[PDB]
């Protein structure tokens, strides 16, 4: 195994464990025996954003981007409990680990998209009636996207929410409405939907691997103006553990 | 429409007692027996829908109950608002001294 | 303004005794604290935990109270937590961690009272200033 | 011999501006800080100096002016990390951590030794004595201080000073609230430096053109009463020296021209060089005098002085900068 | 970025064997007094 | 602290590192002597 | 005599300049100045043990001499703990014993002995542009310096050791048994880069690499100085550099500032050559220790600190690196190419593993991450401790901080002084170091530029 | 049109840069 | 106390200038 001083400075550190291809068995999920994921890794490869047609009828077509953040983007050492239901859907519901990442990336003519790429507070639920995680397996779910910044951000004009001016200071005497979207800064908890698709089980292990694809908003600059919608397609490891 | 949350939950009994559900954890300090223990058990088991379910966390001895008891009267419960619970800002808000 | 015995008089114990510190139990009271305590209680304040701080009031409110001689001279035997369930002193210097802490190996009971008698007698001196940190420098 | 040509042509003292191998050096590396000075400075896209995905913008075509403009920092991010273009994914990743910065800075320090060492090569080709670089060791010694060494002792390059105006005075006016530059004694000695070199050159400048001999009209220019490359001097030194030691008294005026040139080139230049070495010891935090709490009446009460009043003024400054960097208590670079 | 890294390299190594070797071809005898 | 048996040559030690300075000073003095010939 | 400036043209400010071609009595200055410099290491060190005490850290006790005698394994115990201060009273002595030895020595040949030394020897006469003679003399220096840094292999291998911070369990003095001879190891330290985390020869951090570095330059040393004494400078030698005294000192005053600004770079980086035991957090050190220190607080009143987002957006307390690795957020992300004996069992293969920190942070690490938090290289010039907008309580500023800052004004001085030597050797080789001759003006010769 | 303006005076001191070191009155011994 | 720190540092102060009187005294070679 590698240690940190063959793995420094490489790249590495942002990617997550992959399986040998000698890997399609099936992991047994025994009802009776908790279960837990003990680590869940998420490395996106690409990142796509929805363009804002001038036009309402137009299709509105996902558009792929230019990532300027470095390998700064995969979540990792993510943990949770990975229930059984009556159904016999296994569920993944997320307690903590490092399951954030801001992310922006460059579109076409320079316009750059910050968003916070994460499974904050993830419930993700499998097929009905699965006795074994195979390559057929797959979790679809919803997590939460809280504000890009968060109460305690100030703009370059020194406002925020719960620290900061509540006006444009610099314009004594100026018109307090037209600045009103620019003055009250809001906080967006918003929805995200998440599917991940298994690959691969080692079963003796109990590890699998597989794609994932998450749709979220990007960044709304405090209530300043419309998020985007970012469609974030990746690979992801899981550690699937007895209790 | 456009209203700081932070502004509006001042006006409410979170500008004037302690909010188990949205208060920083270092305000239990203000209070004598509070902290770090039963302000950490607080913190960790909120929400709560009335302030006397605060007597409902699980593992509380009868003294912590008791100190419980006597600081009933300091304690408020309103609505989480996400600005105030959001970053783990419960346990570190950035006002340090 | 002068240094008066009035001003030097601090409770001792809990029960309402007090005690007039001398002008050089003060002096050797703050020479020792700038020795052992001040690299993180400069100026009342606590740098690796500024939610408390060395105001007196904030000692009162304390399980067991610390606005006094005799607590603060136990806190220098036994640190607690602020409400006294755990006890602190592998992380905090005491006579009892004087081993790993060795700034306190040479302090005898005059010194932490000293120690005890500058920390209750700054606030009275320096108002808010004391425990106020960088808003009242 | 080829390369025995191109050693005449590079040594060459007939050459307009002269190149020799500290130009060989200079040239590219001058060309391609300027270059992309220019391109940074009209269109590049903003940069997250603070690493916080807080980018700044500072070029022209972005909503800056002349004064307001400036070449950003790399990211905070990056540190100390060596980065280039080829170090990047995209010129875009490069353009938003700032590598335009590290180009520049880079670019222009190797140049402006190699000017030094240039300086110094025309002296020698020319039968000069060779210590005008060493004047100019201080100016770049300052470069130095505010572009590598400053960010080195801070570990980072987002501490560098910007390269615009605006950006300088950010640089000041957060370095006085971090390392107190004004009770700093170098420093002191760099406005000594700087006010005395703007005196001394107002001095040497009035008295020689008050002791000027009368070879015009009032017609003309006085400047027409000298010629390029004439012997004779074109001013009386024994008048000035006369009008200086009754304007003071006369042990405190020059009489002799190379001992008052000697005096003119090492007071600021001396004075510069402890400013720069000033600015270097504060970058390894030895910061100036801390007077705050110093004076202490009978009782305790502290005693405000003009340095609490400073003190004052730093901590606004210290609370104000870069107010989304900081989630710990101190400050420690 | 690759081809651009070498190219670079081929640069800064040309113009600092410049400079090294112009500095080995007999510099001190150019000088306009005392060649030796 | 220093070993006991010198603790009364404490003072001494006290003023010992500053010589070096007084050196460089003490050349001008010489020089002075000669009148700076 | 050559003791005025009508004798020797040169004034009393450049009186030294008079001593260029008396062999005798420039012998004799050089011996009373070694005299000088041994003088002030023994002194400081007795004057820096008469006020020390032994139960205090020595970084808050305003010492840079007693460090240096502690990494060396003499006096000191596991963890930097002070067991004896004898070995620091014996350093100090024969210092000051030996600088009187060396002063008699430098005022007998400055003031009695031969002015020049070529009439009473051969062997220790010299001419500055005799080439042979002078690679001869450095031969002899080269095989003292040898034995030098053989010296101190001595002392890390048979003589003790000396004081690993990187040893298990603790800092603790250690014998090394094995160090590295590999010219791969040792001379891929020359190759590496001097930016941000490669860190060239400073980024150096165990003992085993030191030693055989060291076996290798004082090997190296004796081979060239074996070199010189049997060779000649060679044609391309002989035409690429000028043979005078002052030529000489302006080589020797560059190599001078370029060490001068490593050892800078070292002893602000550098943790293992420099333990922070003896001299204190590093600036890197002390804003990680800042970090987990604020990290262990939140996580013990109950915070998610993988999960915790900061007011921009990333971590509180846990972000990535630019490429990948799991470090501490904040302003210290500049920080994370920091490596510290404290931090090390917390870091795992893709950096800081967040259930280390959960479950593995021992209390030992916390109390050396408040003390290293709180023992920051910041100080103001009058020895207040802290930022520049403290109060007056504390009295400290870090040996760091002054050996670093020090340094940089000696070795920015030092170039200085190369330059104006330099090109005074070239001006006085060239024969104009005293101005340009009237008569035969070379640019009067010249052809316009127009 | 504040960059246009920005620019061009920019482009004004350097073309006065290339006039003044080449094209400037030679000096002359006299 | 401080007494025997000043006079230390004013005989070594004071011998230092002594050995110039002596020499300049005795017409050395000063
Ligand atoms: C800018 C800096 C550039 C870098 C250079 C740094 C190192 C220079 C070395 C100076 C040698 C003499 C210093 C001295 O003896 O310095 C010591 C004295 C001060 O004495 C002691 O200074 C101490 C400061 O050192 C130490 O103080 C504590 C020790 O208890 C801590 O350990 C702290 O970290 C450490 O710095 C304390 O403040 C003591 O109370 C005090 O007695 O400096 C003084 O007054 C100095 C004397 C005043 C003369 C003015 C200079 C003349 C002009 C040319
Ligand atoms: C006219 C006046 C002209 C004056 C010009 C001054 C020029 C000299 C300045 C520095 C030269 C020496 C640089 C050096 O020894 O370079 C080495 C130093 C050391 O660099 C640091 O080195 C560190 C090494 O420490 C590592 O290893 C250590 C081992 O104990 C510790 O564990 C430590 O925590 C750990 O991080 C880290 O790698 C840092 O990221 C890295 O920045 O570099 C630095 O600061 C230098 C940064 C790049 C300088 C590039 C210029 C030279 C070409
Ligand atoms: C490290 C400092 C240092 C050293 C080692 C020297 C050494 C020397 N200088 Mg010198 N100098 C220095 C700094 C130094 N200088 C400075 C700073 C200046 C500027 C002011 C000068 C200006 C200067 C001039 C102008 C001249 C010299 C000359 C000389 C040489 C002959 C000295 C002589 O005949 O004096 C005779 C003086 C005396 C006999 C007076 C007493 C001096 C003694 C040595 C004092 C010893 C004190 C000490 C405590 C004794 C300890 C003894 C104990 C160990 C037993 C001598 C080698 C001369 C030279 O070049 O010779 C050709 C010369 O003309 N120097
Ligand atoms: C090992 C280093 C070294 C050596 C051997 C020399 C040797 C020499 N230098 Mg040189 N020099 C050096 C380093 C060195 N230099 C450095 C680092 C610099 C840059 C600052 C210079 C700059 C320099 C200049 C500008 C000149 C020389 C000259 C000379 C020659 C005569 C020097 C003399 O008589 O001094 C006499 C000594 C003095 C007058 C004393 C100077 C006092 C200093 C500047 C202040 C020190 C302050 C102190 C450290 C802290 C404060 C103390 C407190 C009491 C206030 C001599 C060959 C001269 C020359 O070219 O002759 C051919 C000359 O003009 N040097
Ligand atoms: C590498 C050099 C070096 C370093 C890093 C230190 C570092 C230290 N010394 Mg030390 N010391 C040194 C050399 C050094 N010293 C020398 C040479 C002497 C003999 C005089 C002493 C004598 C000494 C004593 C007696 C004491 C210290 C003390 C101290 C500590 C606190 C210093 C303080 O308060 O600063 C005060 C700051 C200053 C005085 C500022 C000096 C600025 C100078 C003048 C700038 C010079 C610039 C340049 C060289 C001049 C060139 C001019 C140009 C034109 C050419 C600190 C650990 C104290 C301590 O705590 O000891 C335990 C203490 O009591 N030192
Ligand atoms: C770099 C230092 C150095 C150098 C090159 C010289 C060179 C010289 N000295 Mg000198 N000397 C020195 C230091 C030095 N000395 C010191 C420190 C003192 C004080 C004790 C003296 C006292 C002294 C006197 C009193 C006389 C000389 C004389 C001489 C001349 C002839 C000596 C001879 O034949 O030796 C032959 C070789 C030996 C005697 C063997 C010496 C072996 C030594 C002790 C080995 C030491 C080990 C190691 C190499 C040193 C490390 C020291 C380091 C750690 C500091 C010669 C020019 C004589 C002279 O000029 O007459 C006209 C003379 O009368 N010297
Ligand atoms: C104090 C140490 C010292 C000094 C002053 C000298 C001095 C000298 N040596 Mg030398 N030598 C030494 C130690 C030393 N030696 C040791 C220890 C060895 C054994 C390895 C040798 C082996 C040796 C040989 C084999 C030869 C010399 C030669 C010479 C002469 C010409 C030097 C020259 O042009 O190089 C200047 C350097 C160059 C020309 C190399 C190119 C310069 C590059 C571009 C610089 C790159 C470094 C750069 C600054 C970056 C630094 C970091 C980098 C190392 C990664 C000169 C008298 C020559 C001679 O005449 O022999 C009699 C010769 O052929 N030396
Ligand atoms: C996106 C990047 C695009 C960049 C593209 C840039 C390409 C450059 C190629 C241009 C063609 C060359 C034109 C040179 C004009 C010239 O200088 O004539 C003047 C003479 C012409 O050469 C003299 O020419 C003479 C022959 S003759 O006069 O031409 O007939 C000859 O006899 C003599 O030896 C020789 O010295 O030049 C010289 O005197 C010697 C070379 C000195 C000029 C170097 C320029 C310095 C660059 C600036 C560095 C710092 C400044 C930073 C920016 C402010
Ligand atoms: C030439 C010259 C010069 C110089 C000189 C010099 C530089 C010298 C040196 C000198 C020296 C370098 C000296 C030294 C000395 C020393 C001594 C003499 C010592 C002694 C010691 C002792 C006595 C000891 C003691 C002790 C001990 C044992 C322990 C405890 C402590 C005590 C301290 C007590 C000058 C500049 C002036 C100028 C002119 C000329
Ligand atoms: C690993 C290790 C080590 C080791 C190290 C080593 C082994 C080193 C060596 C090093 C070396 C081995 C070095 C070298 C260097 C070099 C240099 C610095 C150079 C210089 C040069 C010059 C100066 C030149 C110049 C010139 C030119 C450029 C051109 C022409 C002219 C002339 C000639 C002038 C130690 C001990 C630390 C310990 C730890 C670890
Ligand atoms: C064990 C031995 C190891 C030896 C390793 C040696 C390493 C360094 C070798 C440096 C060689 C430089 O060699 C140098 O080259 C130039 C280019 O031809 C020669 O030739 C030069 O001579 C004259 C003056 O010298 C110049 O005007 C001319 O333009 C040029 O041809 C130099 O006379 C020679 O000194
Ligand atoms: O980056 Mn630019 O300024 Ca040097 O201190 Mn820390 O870091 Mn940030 O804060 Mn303050
Ligand atoms: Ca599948
Ligand atoms: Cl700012
Ligand atoms: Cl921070
Ligand atoms: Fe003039």
């Amino acid at each position: 195994t590698l240690t940190y001083d063959d793995i420094v400075g490489t790249g590495l550190a942002n990617k997550c464990p992959t399986l040998d291809d000698t890997a399609r068995g099936a992991y047994p999920i025994d009802s009776s025996q908790t279960y837990r994921i003990a680590r869940l890794c998420l490395q996106p490869t690409t990142f796509l954003v929805k363009e804002e047609p001038k036009n309402k009828r137009q299709e509105a077509e996902f558009v792929p981007t230019k990532l300027v953040t470095r390998e700064t983007t995969s979540l990792d050492q993510i943990q949770g409990e990975l229930k059984v239901n009556s159904d016999g859907s296994l569920t993944f519901v997320e307690e903590d680990g490092i399951d954030f990442q801001p992310v922006t990336v460059q579109m076409a003519g320079g316009e750059r998209i910050p968003l916070l790429f994460t499974v904050k507070n993830l419930v993700a639920s499998t097929q009905p009636n699965v006795t074994s995680i195979t390559t057929s397996t797959d979790f679809k779910g919803e997590f939460n996207v809280p504000s890009y910044r968060t109460a305690n951000f100030l703009d370059p004009k020194g406002r925020g929410l719960a620290s900061g001016y509540d006006s444009a200071i610099a314009l004594p005497q100026a018109k307090e409405e037209e600045l009103a979207r620019a003055n009250v800064k809001r906080f967006s908890l918003t929805k995200g939907q998440i599917s991940l698709n298994v690959a691969k089980v080692d079963g003796r292990t109990g590890e699998i691997a597989g794609t994932f694809e998450s749709e979220q908003l990007s960044d709304d600059d405090m209530g300043a103006h419309e998020p985007h919608e970012v469609k974030i397609q990746g690979v992801f490891y899981a550690s699937i553990e007895p209790a | 429409e456009l209203v700081n949350v932070v502004d509006e939950k001042l006006g409410t009994a979170y500008g004037e007692k302690i909010d188990l559900n949205n208060t920083n954890i270092a305000a239990f300090i203000q209070y004598r027996g509070l902290y770090p223990t039963l302000a950490k058990l607080i913190v960790k088991n909120a929400p709560y829908e009335s302030v006397e379910d605060v007597l409902n966390i699980p593992g509380l001895t009868e003294r912590q109950k008791q100190i419980l008891r006597e600081n009933l009267e300091h304690f408020t419960v309103t609505e989480v608002e996400t600005a105030l619970v959001e970053g783990g800002d419960r346990y570190n808000n950035g006002l340090y001294k | 303004a002068e240094l008066t015995p009035e001003v030097l008089t601090v409770p001792l114990n809990s029960e309402g005794k007090t005690i007039t510190l001398t002008e050089k139990q003060y002096l050797e009271g703050k020479r020792l604290f700038q020795y052992a305590c001040a690299s993180c209680h400069v100026g009342g304040i606590t740098k690796t935990n500024p939610s408390l701080d060395l105001r007196t009031e904030t000692l009162a409110l304390a399980t067991p109270p610390r606005d006094n001689i005799e607590g603060l001279v136990d806190y220098m035997k036994n640190p607690t937590t602020y409400d006294g369930e755990q006890e602190i002193a592998e992380v905090h210097p005491s006579l009892r961690s004087a081993d790993i802490f060795p700034k306190m190996r040479n302090l005898t009971e005059k010194d932490l009272v000293a120690i005890a008698g500058h920390i209750l007698v700054e606030p009275k001196i320096l108002g808010d200033k004391w425990g106020g940190g960088k808003v009242y420098y | 011999n080829l390369w025995e040509r191109f050693c005449n042509w590079v040594t060459s003292t007939d050459n307009r501006l002269y190149v020799g191998w500290f130009g060989v050096i200079m040239i590219p590396t001058l060309l391609a800080a300027t270059i992309c000075f220019v391109i940074a400075f009209i269109a590049a896209p903003p940069v997250d100096i603070d690493g916080i995905r807080e980018p700044v913008s500072g070029s022209l075509l972005y909503g800056n002016n002349i004064i307001t403009g400036a070449v950003v920092p790399s990211s905070n991010a990056i540190g100390l990390h060596f980065y280039p273009i080829w170090e990047a994914a995209s010129l875009d990743e490069w353009l938003y951590n700032g590598g335009p910065y590290q180009l520049i800075i880079f670019h222009f320090l190797l140049g402006a030794s190699c000017y030094m060492g240039r300086q110094w090569e025309l002296s020698y080709r020319l039968g000069m004595r060779p210590w005008i670089c060493v004047a100019y060791s201080a100016p770049l010694a300052s470069a130095f201080a505010v572009f590598l060494i400053y960010p080195i002792g801070q570990g980072s390059f987002s501490d560098g000073m910007p390269l615009g105006i605006s950006g300088t005075f950010n640089f000041m006016i957060v370095f006085q609230a971090e390392h107190n530059i004004l009770m700093h004694p170098f420093h002191q000695l760099g406005v000594a430096g700087v006010f005395g070199g703007a005196l001394f050159c107002a001095m040497h400048g009035s008295l020689v053109t008050s002791s000027l001999i009368r070879e015009t009209t009032e017609t003309e220019s006085a400047n027409y009463g000298y010629k390029f490359g004439q012997e004779e001097e074109t001013y009386n030194i024994v008048a000035a020296h006369g009008y200086f030691g009754r304007l003071i008294f006369q042990y405190a005026s020059f009489n002799n021209s190379r001992s008052l040139h000697f005096f003119l080139a090492a007071w600021p230049v001396v004075g510069v060089w402890f400013t720069a070495l000033g600015i270097s010891t504060m970058a390894f935090n030895l910061n100036g005098f801390n007077f705050n709490h110093s004076v202490i009446d009978a009782k305790g009460n502290v005693i405000n002085t003009w340095a609490d009043i400073i003190n004052r003024a730093n901590l606004g400054m210290e609370v104000m900068h870069e107010r989304n960097a900081h989630n710990f208590p101190l400050d420690l670079a | 970025m690759e081809t651009l890294k070498i190219t670079v390299y081929i640069v800064v190594t040309f113009f600092v064997l410049l400079f090294v070797f112009g500095f080995l071809s007999g510099d001190p005898a150019r000088n306009p007094k005392r060649k030796d | 602290k220093l070993p006991e048996a010198y603790a009364i040559f404490d003072p001494l030690v006290d003023v010992l590192p500053v010589i070096p300075v007084l050196f460089l000073a003490l050349a001008f003095v010489w020089q002075a002597a000669v009148g700076f010939r | 005599t050559n003791r005025d400036q009508e004798s020797s043209g040169f004034a009393w400010w450049a009186g030294n300049a008079r001593l260029i071609n008396l062999s005798g009595k420039l012998l004799g200055a050089h011996v009373a100045h070694a005299g000088l410099i041994v003088f002030w290491a023994g002194a400081m060190t007795l004057f820096e043990l008469a006020h020390f005490i032994p139960e205090k850290p020595m970084y808050e006790q305003g010492l840079i001499l007693i460090p240096h005698i502690a990494t060396l394994g003499w006096g000191v115990g596991p963890g930097g703990e002070v067991v004896d201060t004898f070995p620091f009273f014996v350093v100090g002595v024969v210092h000051l014993i030996s600088s009187a030895v060396l002063g008699f020595g430098g005022v007998y040949h400055a003031i009695r002995g031969p002015e020049t030394l070529e009439e009473y020897s051969s062997f220790f006469g010299y001419d500055w542009k005799d080439k042979n003679k002078m690679t001869t003399i450095l031969g002899f220096h080269l095989i003292v310096l040898g034995i030098g840094a053989l010296l101190l292999v001595a002392k890390a291998m048979f003589f003790g050791g000396l004081y690993d911070t990187w040893a298990p369990g603790g800092g603790d003095v250690r014998v090394i048994t094995n160090p590295t001879l590999d010219p791969r190891v040792i001379f891929g330290y020359l190759l590496k880069s001097p930016f941000g985390g490669e860190g060239w020869i400073v980024s150096v951090n165990n003992l085993e690499d030191v030693v055989g570095g060291h076996i290798w330059i004082g090997l190296i040393c004796i081979a060239g100085g074996i070199w010189h004494i049997l060779t000649t400078p060679f044609g391309w030698a002989r035409r690429a550099f000028i043979w005078s005294g002052e030529a000489y000192l302006s080589y020797s005053l560059g190599a001078l500032s370029m060490m001068g600004f490593i050892a800078t770079c070292f002893v602000w980086f550098n943790n293992t050559v420099y333990p922070s035991e003896f001299y204190g957090p590093t600036g890197p050190e002390a804003s990680q220790a800042q970090a987990m220190t604020f990290l262990i607080r939140d996580q013990k009143l109950g915070a998610n600190v993988g999960s915790a987002q900061g007011p921009t957006g990333l971590g509180k307390y846990l972000m990535r690196s630019p490429t990948g690795e799991i470090i501490f957020g904040g302003e210290t992300m500049r920080f994370w190419d920091f490596r510290g004996p404290w931090l090390e069992p917390l870091r795992g293969p893709n950096g800081l593993d967040l259930n280390k920190i959960k479950n593995d942070i021992q209390p030992w690490q916390e109390r050396r991450a408040a003390e290293y938090m709180t023992h920051a290289p910041l100080g103001s010039l009058n020895s207040v401790g802290g930022v520049a907008t403290e109060i007056n309580s504390v009295n400290f500023v870090s040996p760091r901080s002054w050996l670093a800052t020090s340094h940089f004004v000696l070795a920015f001085f030092f170039l200085v002084g190369h330059l104006w030597h330099a090109g005074r050797a070239r001006a006085a080789a060239a024969g104009f170091e005293k101005g340009i001759d009237r008569e035969s003006e070379p640019v009067l010769s010249m052809p316009s530029l127009d | 049109m504040e960059t246009i303006t920005y620019v061009f005076i920019f482009a004004c001191i350097i073309a006065l840069f290339f006039f003044a070191i080449f094209f400037r009155e030679p000096p002359r011994i006299t | 106390e401080v007494i025997a720190q000043l006079t230390m540092i004013a005989m070594i102060g004071i011998a230092g200038p002594m050995i110039i009187f002596l020499l300049a005294v005795r017409r050395g070679n000063l």
